[PDB]
């Protein structure tokens, strides 16, 4: 149920240095 | 990983190192999909042309790692294998079609800041995200160049490539159980998986629910980071019925 | 590679 949510990132609402590059590519 | 960067701490807490006991060395990457199950490429375990056919007792799984070569005391956890399951239609003879394997651990691994499972995609998430131009992320401790080795886990983000471009880049027969990713020569940016990254994950962060999904497994490539070549990845969703069958039957 | 604890190799 908790898959894919990282303790040091999503669980604490911190973003890693390059995840925004992925989001920007998701153009739908 | 060629033309990547050092991972952040806890950036890829599902990353697994497959570690040969004797001689002690990196065999492959892998990923954590539950407290007892690890996903990798079949060719990491079985590849007769190279006289490769590992049994459970040959290998260990190292989870929570960051450093390649260090024993990361109080951070990594080391698990023994109960059983390996290779896809029954893995095609080692020809083109590595269905390049997927599961490993069940002897005991559950404890989750931590450094150890946490990745999600496997549903049909809808796969349909939404597996589109040309959409980027995923590949991680591993493999070679830094085709022809050295990193101190810590490497990461690179790479775009999914249109199927005709994938097919036209190679003489190998490409199947629906594969996809390819990487930049085109005219795109400037670079990067690829390389030897030692096999079996590791290609992940995407769903913009719908904030979760990371493993869409691919590092499968094969012709050299590493060559202009006009692309990395090929096992299409996890296409093989998910097999994954579920194995987990349902064997726990 | 740094040696790992012997407990994992038994
Ligand atoms: C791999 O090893 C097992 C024995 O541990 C053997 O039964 C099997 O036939 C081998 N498979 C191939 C393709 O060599
Ligand atoms: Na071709
Ligand atoms: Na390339």
């Amino acid at each position: 149920a908790d898959c894919g949510l990282r303790p040091l990132f999503e669980k604490k609402s911190l973003e890693d240095k390059t995840e925004r590059e992925l989001l920007e590519s998701y153009i739908d | 990983i060629v033309e990547g960067s050092d991972a952040e701490i806890g950036m890829s807490p599902w990353q697994v190192m497959l570690f040969r006991k004797s001689p002690q060395e990196l065999l492959c990457g892998a990923s954590l999909i539950s407290d007892r199950w690890v996903l990798t490429a079949a060719h990491c375990l079985l590849y007769p042309p190279w006289d490769k056919n590992f049994t459970e007792n040959d290998l260990l799984v190292r989870i929570g790692k960051h450093s390649r070569t260090r024993y990361e005391r109080n951070i990594e956890k080391i698990s023994m294998l109960e059983k390996i399951y290779i896809h029954p239609r893995y095609n080692w003879r020809e083109n590595l079609d269905r390049d997927i394997a599961l490993m069940k651990l002897k005991k559950p691994v404890a989750f931590s800041d450094y150890i946490h499972p990745v999600c496997l995609p549903d049909r809808e998430t796969a349909a939404s995200l597996l589109q040309a131009g959409y980027k995923g992320r590949v991680t591993g401790w493999g070679n830094l160049k085709e022809t050295g080795q990193p101190s810590v886990l490497q990461v690179v983000n790479l775009p999914i490539v249109e199927r005709p471009v994938c097919k036209d880049s190679t003489r190998i027969r490409i199947t629906d159980n594969m996809f390819c990713a990487g930049y085109k020569p005219d795109e400037g940016k670079r990067g690829d998986a390389c030897e030692g990254d096999s079996g590791g994950p290609f992940v995407m962060k769903s913009p719908f629910n904030n979760r990371w999904y493993q869409m691919g497994i590092v499968s094969w490539g012709e050299g590493c980071d060559r202009d006009g070549k692309y990395g090929f990845y096992t299409h996890v969703f296409r093989l998910k019925k097999w994954i579920q069958k194995v987990i349902d039957q064997f726990g | 590679f740094e040696e790992i604890p012997e407990e994992y190799l038994q």
